[PDB]
């Protein structure tokens, strides 16, 4: 036995494209449409939940995933791929910063971490680059509000607002005539869930969208009482009923 | 195309070619057989006498693990060897640990997964032999047989090698006939019988007949050679059968 | 087995080239120029970010010009990935000296260490090269401000003004013409500006498409600072040098 | 604590004559003050008319003797059976014994 | 023999109304040999001060550690780290040595930027946390220091009050302490501007 | 075109070698079903033993992998007894460590996190098996959880895996959305084993002997497999009504 | 160290 | 203060209720009867830490072996404790009693002293207490008692050595492994001192 | 032909190749036979020169006072097999103080050749080996093939031309097996044996290699004026 | 001193507020009460460093095990961690900790000693101050406390181990963990022992202590032009 | 510790 795949899988070609890289973009391409929207007081993180079966219940499967209290991510192109990225980046939220500090990692940081991880699965021995762009949405106390973008090739960029996937072309000339630097929460979420609309073929509704925000802290949510600087996280998971409550007024 | 050049590539079928050629390797490989007795397992071997240089009764195929379990198989001889090395090393493990010796059916797994891992990686080759084992424990008799794959089943009667088919046949008539059940002497003779029937599809060369058996009643639920008398009395009722 | 698969990536083509190294320089060609210009009082560091968009937060991003040190930055010009992966190892390279010799590492040394990784790369592990160029824009006490640049293959070369990534070609010319030794940073700024807005693909030479650093003497008496410039800041010296 | 070492006791003698040699040794094995064997021999042929015998430790004197019995078989495959001369067997067992510098056979050896 | 005696020294710091002030002495020996009386015992990054006793090697080692880590910190975090945050590192770095530890007394003091609020913290060897409102004492002349701190200290001192307590706690604490003394130095920490005070005191 | 070989994308984002495994799933050509009724998960497999000299009591493709849950494999047995052996471990592993049984889920998740790998690292194959994991969770209450060899798990209402599982998942789809809740409004697991075999037969319009089937099924606290005698009285029962 |  | 008993309907496991650091009574309601599988308990006695570490892995390792082989036999629960206790003697103070109830082999009691050796015996007892006992238990032990007759039998036997022995006390716990099931007693000090 | 390039890729008709191409190694090889009694077990080489200047290469290899073999093909590897035996029957010895049994040294030989046939990287034994043997069940002859299959025989050969000594073994067989107590005779047995396997060139001095092992009689080689006897 | 007391919906955990270094109070008000998870808090006695540490570490493997399983953790998850690797580390990691917390399983109390041994109760005590405290728990505690009942009782516990025992000492820390209710921390929850009134302020006139030399430090970065 |  023994894993004697020791050398690069992914490699420049005569014209100076790595291969791999450029294939599992490819692979993201086909994937669900995702996007992100960063208002003044938060930031809106949106996909579609496109269930394999009606018999399947699209609850248990989350593509909208808390990385820290103040962290979310979604991606699109390959779920599974995507699932063990977010336990690496939980962890990584942890052993490299949380355990050193004290403190959950500022977003840029953590998106960093992640950007390594999968810049190693593109110049490691005996791997494949991962088939995902992630968003990731996240608050910090001295950076604020931010939104980020983490490519295959471990490239990841800041955004106002963006796209990923499927209809991401259209999707992003949605944004730009949309977005300006005064909106409110509220107003960014309403614009997630129009852009959003043109993407989907069948149903629309709160059990077949995934929406989280980055806003104000939770105390509800924080689970005790006692100690005046934990407020509790600003990641939230909007429910069914609370995305069905803002088609109305769409 | 190229799907067959290296080993656990699944070909657009879904197929493991590398380990249906291990196949051809076995199919190419003497008759072995299996029988399970009322009280035990009679196994035996068909050995090609390529030259009257070769020294009777000495060149011995069939292999014992533990001192409860037989083991025979067609094919890379040598391949059988490291399987039962292997299968010697579980069942040592196992009794140093839970202190009874190895169940046939947890032994049978214990081959099954280290064949089925010759399958996972291109870095080794697959096994070239079916493997026809088993014997006595707690539970009463058990009859296994072990492709190159790793998939093995419980079996009343098992047959590999070149005359299979012609074995297989007989094994069938004998399942039909003793629906109670096949006492461990009867069980002896008529795998004589099998041998020297299934010895048509290797009638070139002549052949010298190898049985063991494992019987609660007769061994003592122990692995043991037929040998002397109930040897010679088994290839003298082979013998009259074929006349 | 495995062989049937591997690409070799650290072996010789008949006419003596590292193909890898080769392959990942024409990826290099692609990227966003780069300039570095290296005056009598200070350095320049100008770079063209790759077709941005509207919706990009440009006052937060960074994928051109990174810090290594306080005295010594870097210039990009490849994969950004790969990039980060380098300047984390050279960041830790000048605080381990620090921590041994209690005195700021001289540019070459760190330029040099950088230089041997990416060598290693090229001659063992069979992994791909890092597809990154560099010029490394640097003070210390004993040649001053040097400009360096190191591509995938190891190699580097100390450059009073240097281009890499795409137009290099064209970019060097330009220097050569307009470049004197008795130079001034504020005219160096002038010059590294003029050169991007001649060799761009782009339309026009705006703010945001820009990332802009000068390492200055011009720091209270007998110390250097590193500027690192905003985009309201780099949309002031367009209009000052009058490009827009 | 546990003592690896121990006292078998006995005595050997080497003399040297001009065109022969001689190794005696009892034939007494003891522990304390029990008696073990009346006849345990300590003197051996090791081939090549080498005769040796490690006396203190019986365990560590069976050992080393084994050790260079084994040595004497192996010198003649790797050298097409040449005879091992006495000054070659004594720098070999001075390799041997060094090789357990730290921690000791507990014998005095005689070939 | 034990290695938080050799050297000898003492740090101290207290809080006041809008600032901190850490206090440390100068001696360095060979338990009763004085070598040095320039060996200061407080290090800054940025506007985080740091004070260590004990073991002068360790004193040196922990001091360039910190710098490095401290380094690291603020490029790729794009700014100073704070007291609180500071302290929660040395605490990890010191305890990730816990079976073979650094023989030092650390103390943390420092203005918090963006809250203002005035921030002390010191350390066991080990890396246990004790972030005490009023003062922290460490070294040879601990036991002394918690008396002085213990009867001279009240909350909310001015600047230039605070400066007058601490100093004379130091310097009456180090004169009953062999291994303490040789001069002492005075850091009084306002949110934008820092004044370093060398004292006058007995030399033996 | 190696790219067909091993797990690295395709031009297209394609991994063939991951799409091939799938094939290797219905080697077998056996059809599985699982259903939740109130407080019990059942799940049924057809039993094909087409050689007269197998022991039928050693053919089967449905695994006690801990006391709570059940796995049935769709797929070759050497590569299903492959991931029973590390479901088994993982599940012992899990208690030892973590102080509490393994929840179906977490099982489910564990096992596509292994499968995820293959389909990354080249010098694993991926397994060609489907695994559905089976029980009665203490917290989640009847659980049905699948995993594929591109590393996807899912939680189900009920599901479906073989060749003529696309028949048998249409059927199911027909009943839920009469029935408009998400499991069998049954008390007893032996009237919700009688609606899964009911259902199947339905499905792939066979009828089936006590020998051509084979049942588990999860309670709260222990999963069990039906002996033949068990299914004959549970055949008894569809047929007198 | 420290040490309820 | 443990014991196990083999009587006609199967085994039954007996402990004592007091965990000691030095003459301070930390716990004086121990549960020091330990479940590895359904019928097969063990009596825990020598190091708290060390018998619970040594009972947690053997409980994890018949869980794997009922998972590949089904119901393990006691001998072979007995085997695995002895593994861990033989291989690890240098760094262990653990003195335990296995007891189980299987259909063919029916009671079985093994104990494994501080060395790591197996006894397979028709009663046994151990830790501090039970030197006070083995005289009285000697005299008073008979094959094929009843369930009634086997409980006085431990309760006695217990009762003595609680009595004598400092560091047993608290109350008497017993565990029945029957082809019935597993039934748990308790025994409190008003009933058992006045014996 | 795409299915040689390495021992760890069966054929379509399940050939390992890698495996054949190394048993062609033996057949160039220079011939030796090997034959026994009941009493005696005799190994007979016909050793192979470069030209008139070189030596002749040495067939016959000592393994322990009881047993050894003759070698055709890769000497190298013979070597190697030989160093392997020597330590296993060393081995033996030291811990069991027990001669190895000549059947389980062949059960050995045969594991170490297997491991060979299966891994990547790897290659096949490019030798052939006749071990001979006296143990507590009497003489015994074994060829070993680097396929692994090791056969316990009256009388073999291997190398090149080998089938002619072959033949003739298989009509004297029941001749030479009751030459017991005459090792002298069951020596010119194995050279009239030989001798059928030789064309132009026959049987000098330096060219002939005997090795015998038997009751009274540890393994010794004759080479030389020592076999100047037989011819 | 701490201690945990079992009443009909839930745990209370509590403890003292003093740290020593020989005979020396090195610490008048420090934080013994750890939070594990939201819902599982432990009390720690024995070396400082080690209780904060081994709370902190096992505190963050449940945040990932509770994030991975898509489920709350549970105490006896945090138990069997804590035991686990104090087991491994064969008592040199001085962790005595009482961990106490309320899951979907219902509510907990364990004692963990540094060696790795576990024990269950309604009523725990552990440190120094543990037989005072044992003491008034043995006299007070009975089956079916309430709340109010059991936060009186763990003070209670903790007040006899701060004034008999010169190990414990200051303020009382209580956690109350209710069945599906909020956690809640009552940080100095009594205040028993604040310091009187100075007899004489110590403020000295301003010039009073001799300066040798004064300075400028310089905290900001290189600045520009 | 804890220690019948
Ligand atoms: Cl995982
Ligand atoms: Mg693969
Ligand atoms: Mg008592």
């Amino acid at each position: 036995m023994t894993d004697r795949y020791s050398f690069s899988l992914t490699t420049f070609s005569p014209s100076g494209k790595l291969g791999q890289i450029d294939y599992a973009l490819t692979a993201v391409k086909q994937g669900v449409t995702s996007l992100g929207i960063k208002a003044t007081n938060g930031v809106v993180i949106a996909t579609e939940k496109k269930s394999s079966s009606p018999l399947a219940m699209s609850e248990t499967l989350s593509k909208v995933s808390l990385l820290t209290p103040d962290i979310g991510a979604v991606y699109s192109g390959m779920g599974p791929d995507y699932r063990v990225l977010v336990d690496k980046s939980r962890k990584v939220a942890h052993t490299s910063y949380k355990r050193i500090y004290g403190e959950y990692p500022p977003t840029k940081l953590l998106v960093s971490e992640v950007a390594k991880i999968m810049q190693e699965a593109t110049q490691s021995g005996g791997v494949r680059p991962f088939g995902v762009s992630l968003l990731i949405a996240g608050h910090d106390e001295f950076n604020g509000f931010s939104l980020y973008q983490v490519d295959p090739s471990g490239s990841y960029f800041p955004w106002k607002a963006t796209a990923i996937g499927k209809g991401s072309v259209a999707a992003k000339t949605f944004l730009e005539k949309r977005w300006n630097d005064e909106l409110e929460l509220e107003d960014a979420i309403h614009i997630a869930l129009l852009t959003l609309k043109e993407s989907v073929e069948g149903e629309f509704n709160g059990d077949t969208i995934e929406l989280a925000i980055i806003g104000d802290e939770n105390p509800d949510l924080l689970g005790y009482t006692g100690i005046p600087t934990d407020k509790g996280p600003r990641f939230r998971k909007l429910t069914s009923q609370e995305i069905n409550d803002r088609l109305e007024a769409l | 195309t190229g799907y067959d050049l290296s080993n656990s590539v699944f070909s657009p079928d879904g197929r493991n070619f590398q380990v249906e050629y291990a196949v051809k390797a076995v199919e190419n490989g003497t008759t072995s057989i299996g029988i399970k007795c009322n009280d035990g397992v009679v196994f035996a071997v068909e050995k090609l006498i390529t030259s009257k240089l070769l020294v009777p009764q000495k060149n011995v195929k069939i292999q014992v693990v533990d001192r409860h379990i037989g083991c025979v198989y067609s094919g890379l001889i040598p391949d059988g060897r490291h399987l039962v090395n292997r299968g010697r090393e579980e069942a040592a493990s196992f009794k140093k640990l839970y202190k009874t010796p190895i169940p046939i059916p947890a032994f049978a797994d214990r081959l099954g997964q280290y064949v089925q891992a010759h399958t996972l990686y291109n870095s080794v080759r697959p096994f070239g032999v079916s493997t026809i084992f088993g014997g006595v424990d707690k539970n009463g008799a058990h009859l296994y047989m072990l492709e190159p794959s790793g998939s093995y089943w419980g079996y009343k009667g098992a047959a590999t090698g070149k005359g299979r088919q012609s074995a297989k046949a007989e094994l069938e008539k004998l399942v039909d006939h003793h629906p109670e059940g096949l006492s461990a002497r009867e069980a002896v003779k008529q795998a004589a019988k099998i041998i020297y029937l299934a010895h048509e599809d290797n009638k070139e060369k002549d052949f010298e007949l190898e049985i063991s058996w494992c019987s609660l009643s007769e061994t003592n639920g122990l692995h043991k050679f037929v040998k002397g008398d109930l040897l010679q009395e088994a290839i003298d009722f082979a013998q009259k059968e074929i006349n | 087995g495995s062989r049937r698969y591997d690409s070799r990536t650290t072996i010789f083509s008949p006419e003596g080239r590292l193909y890898q190294v080769e392959y990942a320089l024409e990826s290099i060609s692609h990227a966003g120029t780069a300039i570095g210009i290296m005056a009598s009082d200070g350095i320049v560091l100008a770079a063209e970010r790759k077709v941005t968009s509207t919706l990009l937060e440009q006052d937060t991003s960074t994928e051109k010009l990174y810090k290594l040190n306080d005295k010594i930055a870097v210039a990009v010009a490849g994969l950004t990935a790969d990039a980060e992966i380098l300047i984390n190892t050279a960041r830790i390279h000048a605080q381990n000296y620090l921590k041994t010799y209690n005195e700021d590492i001289p540019v070459e040394i760190l330029v040099r260490r950088l230089s041997d990784i990416k060598q290693g790369y090229t001659q063992h592990g069979g992994l791909r090269p890092f597809g990154v160029s560099f010029i490394y824009a640097g003070y210390d006490d004993r040649y001053g401000y040097q400009l360096y640049t190191s591509n995938p293959s190891g190699n580097y070369t100390g450059w009073k003004a240097i281009s890499v990534g795409a137009n290099t070609s064209a970019a060097q010319t330009l220097l050569q013409m307009d470049y004197k030794d008795d130079m001034k940073v504020d005219d160096a700024i002038e010059l590294a500006l003029k050169t991007l807005s001649k060799t761009t693909d782009s339309s026009a030479l705006t703010y945001d498409r820009l990332e802009f650093a000068t390492i200055r003497k011009g720091a209270n008496d007998g110390e250097v600072y590193q500027k690192i410039f905003k985009p309201q800041e780099i949309k002031d010296i367009l209009v000052k040098t009058g490009i827009t | 604590q546990f003592n690896p070492y121990g006292d078998n006791g006995g005595t050997i003698l080497g003399i040297a004559g001009e065109d022969f040699a001689v190794l005696a040794g009892d034939t007494r094995n003891i522990t304390d003050y029990s008696i073990n064997s009346r006849y345990e021999p300590k003197v051996f042929d090791c081939g090549d008319n080498i005769v040796m015998s490690a006396n203190g430790f019986a365990a560590d004197g069976d050992a080393l003797v084994k050790r260079f019995k084994n040595s004497v078989k192996w010198y003649h495959f790797d050298h097409n059976d040449k005879k091992l001369s006495i000054n070659s067997a004594a720098r070999n067992i001075q390799h041997l014994l060094y090789g357990k510098r730290f921690f000791p056979y507990y014998v005095h050896t005689i070939i | 023999s034990d290695p938080s005696s050799i050297n000898g020294g003492i740090v101290v710091a207290m809080t006041g109304k809008d600032c901190v002030a850490i206090a440390c002495d100068l001696r360095l020996g060979s338990q009763s040999l004085g070598v040095s009386n320039k060996f200061e015992k407080i290090f800054h990054y940025g506007h985080v001060f740091l004070g260590i006793t004990g073991l002068a090697t360790d004193v040196t080692t922990l001091n360039e550690m910190f710098r490095y880590k401290t380094n690291l910190y603020k490029l790729k975090e794009e700014r100073a780290i704070e007291p609180e945050t500071f302290t929660q590192l040395v605490s990890s770095s010191l305890y990730e040595r816990r079976f073979g530890p650094y023989f030092v007394g650390p103390v943390v003091a420092g203005i918090n930027s963006k809250s203002g609020k005035p921030f002390i913290a010191g350390f066991d060897l080990i890396g246990c946390i004790d972030e005490a409102k009023d003062f922290i004492v460490s070294g040879t002349a601990s036991d002394q220091l918690f008396g002085m701190c213990e009867s001279l200290y009240e909350p909310n001192l001015e600047p230039e009050d605070l400066f007058e307590t601490i100093s004379q706690a130091l310097l009456n604490a180090a004169d009953r302490d062999a291994l303490s003394g040789w001069g002492a130095v005075v850091y009084i920490i306002k949110k934008d501007e820092v004044v370093k005070r060398y004292l006058k005191m007995r030399q033996d | 075109g190696y790219d067909r070989h091993i797990t690295i994308f395709s031009p297209e984002g394609r991994l063939y070698q991951v799409e091939y495994a799938f094939k290797a799933t219905n080697q077998t050509n056996i059809n599985s079903l699982a259903v939740r009724g109130k407080d019990c998960t059942v799940v049924i497999s057809q039993k094909k033993v087409p050689d007269k000299l197998l022991d039928p009591t050693t053919v089967s493709y449905i695994f006690c992998i801990s006391r709570t849950i059940g796995m049935v494999v769709n797929g070759p047995i050497p590569d299903a007894r492959n991931a029973a052996l590390r479901a088994k471990a993982e599940a012992a592993e899990f208690r030892y460590k973590y102080g509490y049984d393994m929840p179906c889920d977490v099982l489910a998740k564990r096992m596509a996190n292994l499968s995820q790998i293959y389909t990354q690292r080249a010098y694993m194959r991926p397994l060609g098996v489907i695994l559905t994991f089976v029980s009665v969770d203490e917290e989640l209450g009847p659980s049905i959880y699948k995993t594929d060899p591109a590393g996807y798990y899912v939680g189900y209402k009920a599901t479906a895996t073989g060749p003529k599982q696309q028949e048998i998942t249409t059927n199911l789809e027909n009943h839920f959305k009469k029935s408009k809740i998400d499991h069998i409004n049954e008390e007893s697991w032996e009237k919700v084993v009688e609606f899964a075999i009911t259902h199947m037969i339905d499905a792939l319009g066979t009828e089936f002997s006590k020998n051509d089937l084979e049942v588990g099924v999860a309670t709260k606290d222990k999963f069990f497999t039906l002996s033949a005698e068990n299914i004959e009285e549970r055949l008894v029962a569809i047929a007198e009504q | 160290x420290a040490y309820x | 203060s443990i014991m196990a008993v083999t009587f006609k309907d199967g085994v039954i496991l007996g402990a004592d209720s007091r965990t000691t650091t030095g003459a301070y009574i930390a716990n004086r309601v121990t549960d020091k009867l330990t479940r590895v599988h359904d019928k097969i308990w063990c009596c825990r006695s020598g190091s708290a830490a060390d018998t619970q570490a040594i009972a947690d892995i053997v409980q994890y390792h018949l869980e794997l072996y009922t998972s590949q082989y089904g119901t393990p036999s006691t001998e072979t629960a007995a085997s695995v404790f002895k593994e861990l206790c033989y291989e690890n003697k240098d760094n262990l103070t653990a003195g335990i009693i296995v007891a189980g109830y299987d259909d063919k082999n029916k009671g079985e009691v093994y104990t494994i002293p501080l060395g790591g050796s197996v006894h397979k015996l028709p009663y046994a007892i151990a830790g501090s207490g039970s030197t006070f006992i083995y005289g009285y238990c000697d005299k008073n032990f008979r094959e094929n008692m009843s369930k009634e007759e086997t409980v006085d039998f431990i309760k006695h036997s217990l009762s003595q050595a609680i009595k004598w022995d400092g560091s047993s006390g608290g109350v008497i716990r017993m565990v029945v492994l029957t082809a019935a099931g597993v039934e748990r007693l308790i025994f409190y000090p008003d009933e058992y001192e006045q014996l | 032909n795409n299915y040689d390039g390495d021992t760890v890729t069966f054929s379509p008709t399940g050939r390992l190749f890698q495996v054949e191409y190394a048993l062609e190694a033996i057949k160039q090889g220079s011939v030796t036979v090997g034959l026994r009694s009941n009493t005696h077990a005799v190994l007979v080489a016909l050793k192979r020169n470069a030209d008139e200047l070189s030596s002749y290469q040495k067939k016959i290899i000592k393994c322990d006072e009881h047993m050894g073999l003759s070698l055709a093909g890769l000497a190298p590897d013979a070597r190697v097999l030989s160093n392997y035996l020597r330590q296993q029957c060393n081995y033996s010895s030291l811990v069991f103080n027990r001669k190895l049994a000549v059947e389980r040294a062949g059960h050995l030989l045969c594991d170490k050749a297997q491991k060979n046939t299966q891994s990547y990287g790897g290659r096949p034994y490019g030798v052939g080996l006749l071990i001979i043997g006296y143990d507590k069940s009497g003489a015994h002859l074994l060829e070993f093939q680097p396929s692994g299959n090791v056969t316990e025989l009256y009388g073999t050969a291997i190398g090149a031309r080998s089938q002619g000594a072959k033949t003739y073994l298989e009509r004297t067989l029941d001749t030479f097996i009751k030459i017991d107590g005459n090792p002298d005779e069951l020596i010119k047995a194995g050279v009239e044996a030989i001798s059928q396997s030789l064309r132009d060139e026959s049987l000098t001095v330096d060219n002939l290699s005997i090795a015998i092992v038997g009751k009274d009689t540890p393994f010794t080689i004759y080479d030389g004026e020592a076999v100047a006897k037989y011819i | 001193t701490i201690v945990g007391v079992k009443f009909n919906n839930g745990v209370v955990i509590a403890a003292d507020t003093r740290s020593t270094q020989g005979p020396i109070v090195a610490d008048k008000n420090c934080a013994k009460l750890h939070r594990i998870s939201p819902k599982i808090w432990c009390a720690g006695a024995g070396t400082a460093a080690d209780t904060e540490a081994v709370t902190q570490l096992i505190g963050s493997n449940i945040e990932l095990h509770s994030l991975y399983t898509s489920r709350e953790p549970r105490v006896v998850s945090a138990l069997q961690m804590l035991k686990q690797h104090l087991f491994k580390y064969q008592g040199h990691i001085g962790a005595y900790l009482i961990v106490a917390g309320v899951d979907p399983t219902g509510s907990h109390l364990f004692s963990i000693h540094a060696h790795g041994s576990t024990d269950v109760g309604y009523y725990l005590s552990l440190g120094s101050g543990s037989l005072a405290a044992m003491a008034v728990l043995e006299s007070h505690w009975k089956q079916d406390l309430t709340k109010e009942e059991a936060i009186k009782l763990a003070s209670d516990a903790i007040q006899a181990g701060i004034w008999n025992d010169l190990g414990s000492g200051s303020n009382v820390d209580v956690c109350v963990m209710e069945i599906g209710k909020d956690a809640e921390y009552l940080r100095n929850y009594l205040t028993p022992n604040v310091r009187e009134e100075k007899q004489k302020s110590y403020k000295f006139p301003r010039g009073t202590t001799a300066v040798l030399k004064e300075s400028i430090v310089n905290i900001c970065d290189i600045q520009e032009e």
